[PDB]
């Protein structure tokens, strides 16, 4: 219900480099917020969230607010910021050093688990005070791991009665209208036997004893499931669940690491070879970043448990995969895909050729290894004396710089699409149908700064936020053939149901909301689109009275594709809790740029994985030594 | 080594190159920066 | 063939009665209810096409006159609901599915007689009614189909969907009788009536199987013959279905060992179904049985040869039982008098499959055995011993130290036919149970010898070369598994490559390898040799250079190799 905590931090240093260090604390509930070290919208940070609520001046949305303190000055080493949140009605709301800072929280929802969050950027050290956020990256011995991610009749009844008091007399001993209470409580057990309706059957009488267990538990609440209460006290309910059985007879989700595309491979024999720090299944240019994995016409690969290698298909040819044991694959010039376990050698007979390949690992939730890579040291088990007899060497000195893979990520964004799905004035609206599911959503390509929609064809409609992107999911409307348009000079609606709905919300400062919706399901598509507001605003020129069409047309959803990979250090400290203050040291400075499209961040490396942006950064940087051209000022 | 700082050798010098040419042009080098380009090309002598 | 389409897995309409039979009063009560809910559904039905009340016949207008409401009814109006309700409960009456009294008793609109009917949907098929709606379906449409099929008999055609078997039909026209059919017993249900007369498909399979082989066994005892045919393709499915009550289909099996093994106290068929069984293989009356080919086993050493046959195949099942008990100690206890006492290979090779304190007198055989060491004189105990060993290794999981000892020594007196390859699958199972410097200097010793036969070599030639060939690469396969397994064994390579160079060239040698193949029903150890001797990458390409050509003694000898490695690339 009510909580509160107090974390003290330490001596940051304000500046190295030419920032405002991050420390920011809020709150967050697991779902909606999922760090990245890529950075967020708007350039990344905290307090992003609708998730998140983090607090300075104000954090919620991504948009700082002025905040009432008497400190007024952002935190040093001198103080103890003094959390507390109530869950009940939801409000966290904040001191710092029992110091009222101010009042906020609530209206925002239930669900999931709102721990709390600690942001340090740069050199800082501070005191949590109570007596990971995921992680593609681990963490390991020799080569960094790598793992995740985790969600987390009659006569039968006497009998039973007669029974039930010979046990109570029997439990009696060993401890050293009371049974009466034993003879209710064994009628109970007789509701529990008729529910159920070998070993199994003691774990039904567990899972039952939890399930009365519960309602007790609800019964002491009103004054966890029992895998949740613990093995201990399941262990006990066990016993006298088997003593009762006694007496009974008696009666009669997965993500996929990639390479860089320029390491690419397209000749000679080469060898990979996978650490596992994670026991479990897992499989190891065309593929896509985010697609189904191991079963396509991209790659090949087998589960290392099943001992089946999907072509995409069915096989087996190995042993079971053992966590923590040793694998090996083997050739540009012939055309196959040898595989050593253990080497320990097991391959594919016939290959295709050309546009490289090289192998790519994804790891399903919570196995983690390290797959390499660089040097001598590496060929490990090994591993090292096929290399010997194979010739196929590994990369070797080649990629002296350590080896960069994009990774495929956690949240969607609203892309644009092309014939995709196959099967995907005005008129503007049109859509492909197929054997299409529900979706929708939509989205669209124009911003407005700080007017018409048509459709018919039931579904949710309202305007997406520039950070209105966000898993989706059922999206039943609302969670954080008339078609009415609301234009924002202001209150936004259209005319709902073709007639009034009155005015239900608005923001009229400065945002910038965009519009699409989501539509999903249905034989015949039948959406229809299309302005003079929404043409002005689309347009520097303009606007006019006539209307007009962009050069460009946005679409087609968020999608769940992962394309973003994953840096060069992101060491810091971590960041031990019993004393109770955690310090970070050292700088990390981000040399990726933002879109107009906007507020996404660029990741440098990602630019120069993606041509087409690479062409036009280029292109403007051949434009700005232009104008510098001739020396003028 | 399988290098490539830029893919393309050529590329990565002629970025170093222009620097160093930019930079010689300026004269804003010193007597010993100059021997150590020279030490640098080749220590022919 | 259809057998193993399961595994992998023209027309009569029956008469019934519907004027033969004159309902009941009870049954005319439900026709005032059936009938007056029908004309009901109807106005919400026809109402439910807009369809209405008028006062004629404007049917195409979407109106009735009979959509005067049930009680507006002239009888006859009425009989269109009755008819084909009298029909039904007719047709009931007619199987005697007697339908016993307790109650008689049951959108963009316009005009109408706009009832709601108790709806039919709101009431569901008992396990009477469950049976009943679908000979209903079925009778309805026969009748419906019968005067169909009048009015097909009548046409000349070709087929008829509903003039042709029901089943194989959709559900869903299944369904349009059966829209007829539940739509009366669970009405008349609804309405206070039951009408009462007065994988899945594997397990049946097995079950009517069970229920004729008892037959079969019978008229054993005492067209059965074709019905024996079908015994071979259903063991043919049994082994498909196995992979795909199983211990209950096995006590099956049971019975049908018993018919099989009296008629040992269509031979083929009975084998491989015996094999099947045997295959299918991998109670009471089994131990019984074990029993009786023991003391029959016991019976043949004092003194019938299929019987002894089927005993063998039972060995299958020793196997079976080894990938997953006092009859079995006893029968056990009686084989073991067998072995004392003495196709004896072949019963010394049941014998050990069968196999598959008293740790101490085998211990002592053991030791007797490796006194047996140096010389033999028995072909058949020694294998036995074998047999014994694996055992025991087996029961083990030091005392693997000493199986591995004398499984040298034992390799030793063989260097010193049938029975050395079932010495040499009793070793390969010894390998992996699985010191080295001793096999090792085993393996010297006849590596060289090999080199000598080589040296030596017409036919008999051919012949030592072929037995050379066998052992040779069994235990060397085994060497190779334990050199990998700890990867101067080099120089064992080397000399293994001369002889491997001997045999790339060798045509009577070919031959000779060639027959021994057929008898049966190298390159692989070379090859692992070849990858240790690799185990000085310009010293490596000089002497590449040199062969293809083609300290310093042993670069020499490198270079031999890689010729060696080019004539088997030329193969």
């Amino acid at each position: 219900g009510k909580w509160y905590f107090e974390v003290m931090v330490d001596e940051v240093v304000p500046f190295l480099t030419a920032q405002a260090t991050h420390l920011r604390v809020g709150w967050a509930l697991t779902e909606g917020y999922s760090p990245y070290p890529g950075g967020g919208e708007g350039w990344g940070g905290n307090g992003v969230g609708d998730d998140l609520y983090s607090y300075l001046h104000l954090w919620t949305g991504h948009v700082a607010r002025p905040v009432t303190s008497p400190g007024q000055h952002l935190l040093a080493p001198e103080d103890v910021v003094s959390c507390c949140l109530d869950l009940s009605v939801p409000s966290i709301s904040f001191r710092i050093n029992g110091c009222p800072v101010q009042g906020v929280f609530e209206a925002f929802n239930l669900d999931g688990l709102f721990f709390p969050v600690v942001s340090f950027s740069a050199g800082v050290k501070v005191r949590f005070l109570l007596g990971p956020i995921k992680e593609y990256r681990r963490e390991g011995p020799r080569g960094p791991h790598l793992v995740g991610p985790s969600r987390c009749p009659p006569h039968l009844e006497r009998i039973r009665e007669k029974l039930a008091e010979n046990i109570h007399e029997l439990w009696a001993l060993t401890r050293i209208p009371e049974r009466n209470y034993n003879l209710q409580m064994s009628g109970e057990t007789l509701k529990t036997l008729l529910a159920l309706g070998t070993p199994a059957q003691t774990t039904l009488v567990d899972r039952l004893a939890e399930n009365g267990h519960n309602v007790w538990a609800r019964d002491r609440v009103a004054q966890v499931p029992y895998r949740l209460l613990d093995e201990a006290t399941k262990r006990s309910n066990r016993d006298s669940l088997c003593q009762a059985v006694r007496t009974l007879l008696g009666y009669g989700r997965v993500r996929i690491f990639r390479a860089e595309k320029s390491y690419t491979v397209q000749s000679g024999r080469w060898y990979f070879e996978f650490e596992a720090v994670t026991t479990g299944e897992m499989r190891v240019p065309e593929l896509r970043p985010d697609v189904e994995l191991g079963a396509d016409e991209l790659a090949y690969v087998f589960n290392g448990h099943r001992g089946q290698r999907w072509h995409l298909g069915s096989e087996p040819f190995g042993r079971p995969w053992q966590s923590g044991d040793v694998v090996g694959c083997m050739d540009l010039t012939e055309n196959t895909i040898i595989f050593t376990l253990n080497g320990e050698v097991l391959a594919f007979r016939e290959i295709e050729i050309g546009d490289g390949f090289l192998p790519v690992c994804s790891l399903g939730p919570g196995q983690v290894g390290h797959l390499n890579l660089g040097q001598d040291v590496s060929s490990l088990r090994f591993f090292a004396i096929c290399g010997l007899q194979e010739g196929f060497e590994p990369f070797a000195i080649n990629m002296q710089r350590p080896v960069t893979t994009w990774f495929s990520k956690s949240l969607p964004q609203f892309e644009p699409v092309p014939p995709e799905h196959p099967h995907y004035l005005a008129h503007r609206t049109w859509g492909s149908q197929n054997s299409l599911v529900e979706m929708l959503f939509l989205r669209l390509s124009l911003p407005v700064q700080f007017y018409s929609v048509r459709v018919f064809a039931c579904v949710w409609v309202g305007w997406v936020t520039p950070d209105y992107h966000q898993h989706d999911m059922n999206f039943d409307l609302s969670k954080v053939t008339d078609l009415v348009i609301g234009c924002l000079v202001g209150l936004m609606t259209f005319t709902a149901n073709g007639k009034e709905s009155n005015t239900f919300f608005q923001v009229e400062p400065n945002t910038k909301l965009f519009p699409a919706v989501f539509v999903l399901p249905t034989h015949q598509n039948v959406i229809q689109f299309e302005a003079a507001m929404f043409l002005s605003e689309r347009k520097n020129p303009a606007p006019q009275c006539p209307p007009r069409l962009e050069v460009q047309m946005l679409m087609p959803v968020s999608w769940s594709r992962m394309p973003n990979h994953f840096l060069q250090v992101e060491t810091r400290r971590a960041g031990e809790r019993l004393g109770w203050a955690v310090q970070c040291q050292d700088p990390l400075t981000m040399m990726a740029l933002h879109i107009p499209e906007e507020n996404r961040c660029m990741d440098i490396l990602e630019l120069s994985e993606r041509l087409d942006l690479q062409r036009f950064h280029s292109h403007t940087l051949r434009l700005y030594r232009a104008v510098c051209a001739l020396g003028n000022n | 080594a399988r290098d490539p700082v830029g893919g393309s050798v050529e590329f990565q010098f002629v970025p170093v190159l222009k620097l160093v040419s930019t930079l010689l042009v300026m004269g804003i080098f010193g007597d010993e920066d100059v021997k150590q380009i020279l030490k640098m090309i080749e220590p022919e002598v | 063939c259809l057998c193993a389409i399961a595994g992998a897995l023209n027309f009569d309409p029956r008469p019934v009665e519907t004027l033969n039979v004159i309902i009941p009063e009870k049954l005319d009560s439900f026709i005032n209810k059936f009938a007056e809910y029908t004309h009901e559904k109807w106005a919400f039905d026809k109402i439910q096409n807009n369809w209405s009340y008028g006062e004629n016949v404007d049917e195409e207008l979407k109106t009735h006159p009979m959509l005067r409401p049930y009680k507006t009814f002239s009888e006859k109006d009425k009989e269109i609901y009755r008819w084909p309700i009298k029909e039904s409960l007719k047709a009931m009456i007619a199987w005697e599915w007697t339908i016993e009294k307790a109650r008689e008793g049951e959108y963009d609109p316009r005009e109408g007689y706009n009832p709601q009917p108790p709806d039919l949907s709101g009431v569901t098929l008992s396990r009477e009614l469950q049976a009943m709606a679908e000979q209903l379906a079925e009778n309805y449409h026969n009748t419906w189909g019968r005067k169909k099929k009048q009015e097909l008999e009548a046409k000349g055609g070709g087929t008829h969907p509903l003039l042709v078997p029901y089943d194989t039909l959709t559900a869903k026209e299944k369904a349009r009788d059966r829209e007829k059919a539940q739509e009366l017993l669970k009405f008349l249900q609804m309405n206070g009536y039951a009408v009462t007369r007065g994988y899945f498909l594997s397990t049946p399979a097995k079950v009517l199987g069970s229920g004729g082989h008892a037959s079969n066994k019978e008229k054993e005892m005492i067209f059965c013959k074709l019905a024996a045919l079908v015994r071979h393709r259903v063991s043919l499915f049994g082994t498909d279905a196995p992979a795909v009550i199983l211990a209950r289909s096995l006590d099956a099996r049971t019975v049908m060992k018993s018919g099989p093994e009296i008629v040992k106290a269509s031979a083929s068929e009975d084998i491989e179904k015996m094999v099947e069984n045997l295959r299918l293989g991998k109670t009471t009356v089994a131990l019984l049985p074990v029993l009786t080919t023991l003391f029959q086993h016991i019976a043949q050493h004092q003194f019938l040869d299929d019987v002894q046959v089927s005993c063998y195949r039972t060995l299958c099942s020793i196997y079976s039982l080894g990938t997953t008990v006092e009859k079995l100690r006893p029968a056990l206890g009686e084989c073991l008098a067998r072995l004392a006492a003495a196709a004896f290979l072949e019963p010394q090779l049941n014998e050990y499959n069968a196999c598959s304190t008293l740790p101490m007198l085998c211990s002592y055989l053991p030791r007797w055995w490796e006194r047996g060491p140096e010389a033999p004189p028995p072909a058949l105990p020694a294998g036995a011993p074998p047999p014994c060993t694996a055992v025991t290794s087996d029961h083990l999981n030091r005392i693997i130290v000493n199986n591995l000892g004398i499984d040298e020594a034992t390799w030793m007196k063989r260097l010193a036919v049938s029975r050395a390859r079932p010495e040499l699958l009793h070793s390969h199972f010894i390998p992996t149970i699985g010191k080295r410097a001793g096999k090792v200097v085993a393996e010297e010793e006849q590596l060289r010898l090999e080199a000598k036969a080589e040296a030596e070599e017409l036919y008999a030639l051919y012949p030592l070369l072929i037995r050379y060939v066998d052992n040779n690469r069994a235990h060397w396969l085994t060497e190779p598994n334990a050199n990998a397994e700890e990867l101067m064994v080099g120089e064992i390579f080397i000399y293994w490559s001369k002889s491997h160079n001997f045999k790339r060239e060798e045509q009577n040698f070919v031959v000779q390898n060639e027959i021994n193949n057929m008898s049966f029903l190298k390159s692989k150890m070379a090859k692992a040799g070849d990858a240790q001797s690799g185990g000085t990458l310009k010293k490596m390409l000089p002497i590449g250079l040199n062969m293809c050509a083609p300290f310093l003694q042993n670069n020499l000898h490198l270079q031999g190799k890689v010729e060696g490695s080019p004539s088997l690339r030329w193969q």
